[PDB]
């Protein structure tokens, strides 16, 4: 299938689950805490600055 | 009385219906009690039987595939491991070549 | 009777609203779960899944 | 007050309308993109993707 019409990819996420999951590479300056999903919304985890 | 089996990986989850192995019989004498069974590997690594079938009737002297239908479907999921065991607990005594 | 009919129509619209919201959430979560899981490498190709 | 409440309800319905349409478009496009992309043959199985 050498050449093929490249369909423009589109992705969406409602952030309405238990954990962030493996679909998100997480990197933070805190060291241990990353972006955490709570109440159906992504947010900051921990009290660190 | 000698049983041999190998681990099988599951790529995509589905329902299994039959199992196959490449084997034959050495001599043309009558044989029985040849069983092909399936074992699921749990988290601890223990093997649990989830199906077995007698294949001695359809065996042939020539090296040919043996395909046998399970008594019922056994749902499988990707990431787990399964073992297809050949038992060969025959009474006459003819050996089985796998 | 007019106000009763308006009450009934508003209740029907609320039912449709909640059903549509639940269906949207379930559909998006189904998309994400299917994307997360799926094909895994067999035992002979690799030790790990 | 009745007309003000009707105004508020109509604005809420319009917000729900646009959100639902956007969610439908996003979900359909995401599914189409996922179907278009996906598993590709490894290097050893074949040269091309």
């Amino acid at each position: 299938a050498k050449n093929l019409a490249t369909t423009d990819q589109s992705f969406s996420d409602d952030f309405n689950r238990s954990a962030m999951g493996g679909l998100w590479f997480l990197k933070s300056d805190t060291g241990t805490n990353q972006v955490g999903v709570s109440g159906g919304r992504a947010a900051f985890s921990g009290l660190t600055d | 009385g000698y049983a041999i089996g190998g681990y099988i990986g599951i790529s995509d989850t589905t329902i299994v219906d039959t199992i196959a192995m490449k084997m034959y019989k050495e001599t043309s004498s009558a044989i029985n009690n040849v069983y092909l069974e399936v074992f699921r590997e749990d988290s601890t690594g223990a093997l649990t039987s989830v199906g077995s079938v007698d294949v001695s009737g359809q065996l042939t002297t020539a090296s040919d595939y043996v395909e046998a239908t399970l008594p019922a479907g056994v749902i499988v999921n990707a990431g787990e491991r399964y073992v297809v065991r050949m038992r060969n607990a025959t009474t006459v005594g003819n050996r089985v070549g796998v | 009777s007019a106000i009763s009919n308006v009450i009934d129509w508003f209740n029907s619209l609320l039912n449709f609203q909640d059903t549509t919201t639940s269906n949207q959430i379930n559909q998006q979560n189904f998309q994400i779960a299917t994307l997360a899981s799926g094909i895994k490498k067999q035992q002979w190709e690799c030790r790990y899944s």
